This record gives C-alpha cells, sequence and structure tokens, in this order.
C-alpha cells in the first residue's frame, strides 16, 4: 500500500493517463511471470 | 464515427479512429495536440 505503481485506452479520452498515451506511442508494460501471490508464497 | 479510416482533415493526413470528443475548441482551436504535439482532435470543418 505504501509504494503506488485497448478498450480502457479508448474510453479513457475524457480522463487523461499517461499509460494509454504511452501504449499510443507504443511503448507497452509487459507483465512480470511472478504475480504478488506467488512472490508472497 | 468509431472505424478506421485514412482521414484528411482540413489538409491533415493521418490513419486512426474517430469518436465524439468532449474537449471544448475555442474558435480560434481548430486542432488538438498531445504531449508528443501529434493532433489527438480535429473539429470537422464540413460540420464544426
Ligand atoms: C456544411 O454543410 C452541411 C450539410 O448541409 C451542414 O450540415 C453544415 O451545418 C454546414 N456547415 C457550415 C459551417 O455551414
Amino acid at each position: 500500500n505504501k509504494v503506488t505503481l485497448y478498450g480502457d485506452c479508448l474510453g479513457d479520452i475524457a480522463a487523461r493517463d499517461l499509460i494509454c498515451a504511452q501504449k499510443f506511442k507504443g511503448l507497452t508494460v509487459l507483465p512480470p511471470l511472478l504475480t504478488d501471490e506467488m512472490i508472497a508464497q | 464515427k468509431n472505424k478506421c479510416v485514412n482521414f484528411n482533415f482540413n489538409g491533415l493526413k493521418g490513419t486512426g479512429v474517430l469518436t465524439e470528443s468532449n474537449k471544448k475548441f475555442l474558435p480560434f482551436q481548430q486542432f488538438g495536440r498531445d504531449i508528443a504535439d501529434t493532433t489527438d482532435a480535429v473539429r470537422d470543418p464540413q460540420t464544426l
């Protein structure tokens, strides 16, 4: 909690997000192989 | 609207989906530019 990290970004023209603009300029973020449930296990 | 089109609005060529925009343009403003300076909104010439 202390550390803060197409159809969604198509409807996100009313708001402004830096993730949608980075996706539209071709810069995507791959997910990690291990989820937080697995690093916690 | 809601389809990919090779658009030529007032001589601005582009390839993108076009949708209705909540953004309001002042009369002098005809185009909207994002952080990368790429047009993100265009006021249609035939229909404002
Ligand atoms: C342009 O023509 C269309 C079709 O008649 C009309 O709907 C529109 O209001 C016109 N726009 C201007 C700025 O005259």
